[PDB]
RNA sequence: AGAGGUGAAAUUCUUAGAUUUUCUGGAGACGAACAACUGCGAAAGCAUUUGUCUAAAAUACUUCCAUUAAUCAAGAACGAAAGUUAAGGGAGUGAAGACGAUCAGAUACCGUCGUAAUCUUAACCAUAAACUAUGCCGACUAGGUGUUGGAUGAAGUGCUUCCUUCAGUACCUUAUGAGAAAUCAAAGUCUUUGGGUUCU
RNA sequence: UAUGUUCGUUA
């Protein structure tokens, strides 16, 4: 765990079966179209996979089609300029700052805001080390509120 | 050199425990460290029970009890003999 | 016929107030305490002082006509000490031997839900 | 003293004895009317002494002087509270005690603050030491108990509310409603106090004394 | 560049009057000369005109406020209690 | 999470559909009837707000009172200026219709 | 002896060979005879295909399901 | 007609009614009992109800990304109490001080009073035996009794208990493990000496 | 749970 304590080994473990499940008679000629429709209707890939798993019974998009969901979402040009986790961290930091500008006495909120901003900077450095973010991306704390886009 | 494993108190997973005040001397003592005796006593001794229960009415009147719940600092508890010094090995026995 | 008073007994490691009033608490009939019984500037909390305080409060109640008593016990206060003082024992003892009838007994010592700071420092009394 | 004289005390018709004792006054000489010296007198009277039963000995009712006629005083309900010994008996280590309070106005336009207490039950096959409840369960229990307080107090007059205090219908109902969430042992109205009462009406006082 | 290390706007007073007096007057002239948020137009353009009067440069609308800040905590809490009811 | 839902809906509307903000554009749009829904910021001057709702009820279009002021609405729409008035010419893939 | 261990199923997740405890199942409501796929440890509400009826409430685990229905493992 | 208070007293209050009893109104502080070798938090710390705002952690996951990580000079946020500044508050306690005692003396311990302080807001200060005197991350090594929070499976009466498991949190026994020993399940896996890292 | 101080230096 990056900050605080607690190992928290809670996670999801993929099955040994790396292939598409035998019982799935459905065809991958339209799974990508389904996720494309979901993304257009407006859904982040993290929860696109979840609604695909629950409401469509097609787990492991990587097994149904040989490609991962964010990859094919990019291949259709859908993917947003700011990735999942960076955007979620930005949103959380924005909410914290909005709370703080009203409650100046929330020292605990200030500490958590510093922690989440540190996480934002670490993740941003990684994502712009990859070409997944323009080299001038900075996360100005003044402009982050509208930066969500 | 670390007389007791628990340091003479019962604090774990905690940083600060609010103090109470000794019932005898009034000294501030952390609540987790104080010697606490819940004292449930008769109002009066057995002879005065016998006399009141005949001088009363209702012919079945039951004398109310007294719930005191004292808490003492280590010095006051030792002086009042609520706790003994105890030998090194018996020091680990708690019940 | 059985006429009732309320005897507020106050025992506080010093003199023992025996204070008999009517039912409402107002309109006090007789208060004796323990100071007027012993003239030693001390022993005011003694069971002997409380017994002598009670065995004349009984005579005055007998004269006043009151024949039964509701005992109402009090131990100093919310910040000083919760246990009734030494004289409480002999107070009800002598009230019982006095011959007047006794009803309900209750401990009405003021117990603070708060924790107003008690006297002495955080190091307590050193004597 | 010689110049004093006795007065008798009466209780409302919903009790049993209706004559719970005696009070005394000083001289009536002006300007001391020796009746304003009675009005607004509060008497702590045990339910056992009001109803000749040992079972309810742990409750005391406050009866307030409200009218003097000739030599007997009439009084009225002015609050109740359990006795300190019983309250301290109900409290044991290893259980969580849930306290609730509410302010409720009756149809008679009487404003009351009522405080109830409750504790958790061990039940049979637990084979543990503690019956602690989660804070969420405590909060739900307190909400339910406060809702019951206001519900079975705002739909009635004062007289029937006092009348149902005697058989503790509030406590049984709170047990029944909270059994579903966490089993509770003895829950009772710890204390009821009068916040505000309507203007005195000797008529309405009589239509409960008679 | 940075023209004063700490004296800020009180540099107008030079060395005169005590340092504590200058610091205390700084702490409130900072908020006296500030621009506040006009709740009527949403533009942060309301400045103090006279001791208790605050005018928005956009709406031209003026409100009664504190001596040195648009609102005072006492009146802010006072209004809040009324709004609660 | 009471106004966050419509903030998300509005963000998706900016992403997909086409819209217009400003008093003049809103009046023009729902005078020609092209308006679908109109957000009014809580800060909107009373005369302008009333003319807008009168216009919208004449043209049979919905009006939603935004929780925030013209700064909050401006940010919620992703812009760096105040809005105080918004018309959606067509809903994109947004459930803001219901 | 850790290779031919056989009661690793009762073991905690990520045992000698990590393997999810969840699965997938089909549901047949009696009097409805509907065909649709369901995920054990489902996370959101789910509806039927033939006649819309609530099927399982999403909890921290295997859901509460319904008082009836014939639910069958999809394993091969 | 005494009351406070003490080892015993006295200072102190007290026929102008003290203390004591009952009621009403105000005030500030505190939040007992429940309350625990319990919970939360980075630490300092956090305990009356309700609402709103905010965050975290554990668990469950066939959800997403795919090395984004560990520890870190500089630097930064927070940091008990006391103390400082400015308004407010000011009951109780009470560094100073003033008495009364005790003593050879007593400037102390004890008692009566009592200023600052203690509380609120806005700023400083940056220190505590700020202690489990034990840096952080990772792996391995053992039994049992508990307990806190999830999850799985099973059963007396829709309810209630047991099993398994994860994450906390303690405790007891054991060491042909360690240690100078006290002791330690980490302070072990160290002359059979090297997983990474910072500070001293 | 009143008061009760001190013991020159070296070997």
């Amino acid at each position: 765990r990056m900050y605080g304590k607690g190992k928290g080994i809670s996670s999801s473990t993929l099955p040994y079966k790396r292939k598409q499940p035998s019982w799935l008679k459905q065809k991958p000629s339209e799974i990508e179209d389904a996720i494309i429709k979901l993304a257009k209707k407006g859904q982040t890939p993290s929860q696109i996979g979840a609604t695909l798993r629950d409401n469509y019974g097609i787990p492991q998009v990587k097994s149904v089609t040989g490609n991962k969901i964010l990859r094919i979402l990019r291949a259709q040009g859908i993917a947003t300029t700011i990735p999942e986790d960076l955007y979620f961290l930005i949103k959380k930091a924005v909410s914290m700052r909005k709370h703080l500008e009203k409650n100046k006495k929330d020292k605990d909120c200030k500490f958590r805001l510093i922690l989440t901003e540190s996480k934002i900077h670490r993740i941003s450095r990684y994502y712009k080390r990859k070409k997944l973010l323009p080299s001038n991306w900075k996360y100005q704390s003044s402009t982050a509120s509208a930066l969500i886009a | 050199p670390k007389k007791r494993r628990n340091g003479g108190r019962s604090k774990h997973n905690r940083g600060h425990v609010n103090p109470l005040r000794c019932s005898n001397c009034g000294r501030c003592v952390p609540k987790d460290k104080a010697i606490k005796r819940f004292n449930i006593r008769n109002i009066v001794d057995t002879s005065a029970q016998r006399d009141i229960k005949e001088a009363s009415v209702y012919s079945t009147f039951q004398l109310p009890k007294l719930y005191i719940k004292q808490c003492y600092c280590v010095s006051c508890a030792i002086h009042s003999r609520f706790v003994r010094v105890r030998s090194r090995e018996q020091r680990r026995v708690r019940k | 016929e059985l006429v009732f008073g309320v005897a507020h007994i106050f025992a506080s490691f010093n003199d023992t107030f025996i204070h008999v009033t009517d039912l409402s608490g107002r309109e006090t009939l007789v208060r004796i305490t323990g100071g007027m019984k012993v003239k030693a500037d001390r022993d005011e909390s003694s069971p002997y002082a409380a017994m002598m305080a009670a065995q004349d409060v009984a005579a005055r109640l007998k004269e006043l006509g009151v024949t039964a008593i509701h005992i109402k016990l009090r131990a100093s206060g919310g910040t000083k000490s919760k246990t009734p003082g030494p004289g409480a024992q002999s107070a009800l003892r002598a009230l019982a031997r006095s011959g007047l009838k006794i009803g309900r007994i209750e401990d009405v010592t003021p117990i603070p839900t708060d924790s107003t700071r008690k006297k002495s420092g955080r190091r307590g009394r050193r004597l | 003293f010689t110049k004093k004289e006795w007065y008798d005390l009466k209780a409302p018709k919903m009790f049993l004895v209706r004559n719970f004792g005696k009070t005394l006054v000083t001289k009536t000489i002006g300007k001391k009317l020796a009746t304003d010296s009675l009005k607004g007198r509060i008497y702590e009277v045990n339910l056992a002494d009001l109803n000749n039963d040992e079972d309810q000995a742990h409750k005391k009712i406050k009866l307030s002087c409200d009218h003097i006629i000739n030599r007997d005083c009439y009084t009225d309900f002015c609050g109740l509270s359990i006795t300190r010994d019983k309250l301290c008996s109900l409290i044991r280590k290893g259980y969580t005690l849930i306290e609730g309070h509410t302010d409720v106005k009756t149809l008679d336009n009487y404003h009351l603050r009522m405080f109830c207490i409750a504790f958790t039950k061990k039940r049979q096959n637990q084979t543990k030491s503690t019956c602690y409840a989660q804070t969420s369960q405590i909060k739900k229990i307190r909400k339910k108990m406060v809702d019951i307080m206001t519900a079975e107090a705002s739909k009635v007059l004062l007289k029937d509310l006092v009348k149902k205090f005697i058989p503790e219908s509030i406590g049984k109902e709170i047990e029944k409603q909270c059994k579903k969430i966490y089993p509770l042992q003895n829950v009772l109205i710890r204390k009821v106090k009068i916040l505000k009462r309507p203007k005195l009406d000797i008529s309405k006082l009589m239509e409960l004394h008679t | 560049s940075r023209r004063t290390k700490k004296v800020g706007l009180t540099g107008k007073y030079g060395t005169r009057y005590g340092s504590s007096l200058r610091k205390q007057i700084k702490k409130i002239e900072l908020m006296q000369h500030a621009k506040y948020l006009c709740t009527f137009c949403g533009k942060t353009a309301t400045k103090r005109t006279c001791v208790g009067i605050w005018k928005c440069k956009k709406c031209k609308r003026k409100v009664c406020g504190g001596a040195w800040s648009l609102t005072t905590p006492a009146a802010v809490a006072a209004k809040s209690t009324i709004i609660r009811l | 999470s009471a106004g966050d839902n419509i903030n998300a809906k509005l963000q998706l509307v900016m992403k997909s559909g086409k819209y217009q903000f400003g008093r003049k554009s809103c009046l023009k749009a729902l005078r020609t009837g092209k308006g679908k829904l109109v957000i009014v910021s809580s800060n909107c001057p009373s005369i302008q707000r009333s003319v807008i709702e009168y216009y919208a009820m004449l043209s049979k279009c919905g009006v939603h009172d935004y929780h925030g002021d013209n700064n909050d609405l401006g940010t919620a729409c992703g812009k760096l200026f105040r809005i105080s008035c918004l018309v959606i010419t067509d809903v994109g893939d947004s459930d803001i219709i219901k | 002896n850790p290779d031919p261990v056989e009661e690793s199923k009762k073991h905690k997740l990520k045992r000698l060979i990590p393997t999810p405890n969840s699965y997938f199942m089909d549901v047949k409501c009696p009097g409805c005879l509907q065909i649709t796929t369901l995920f054990s440890h489902a996370q959101n509400v789910v509806l039927c295909g033939s006649c819309n009826i609530m099927l399982c409430q999403p909890t921290g685990g295997k859901c509460k399901l319904t008082e009836g229905c014939s639910f069958r493992k999809k394993i091969e």
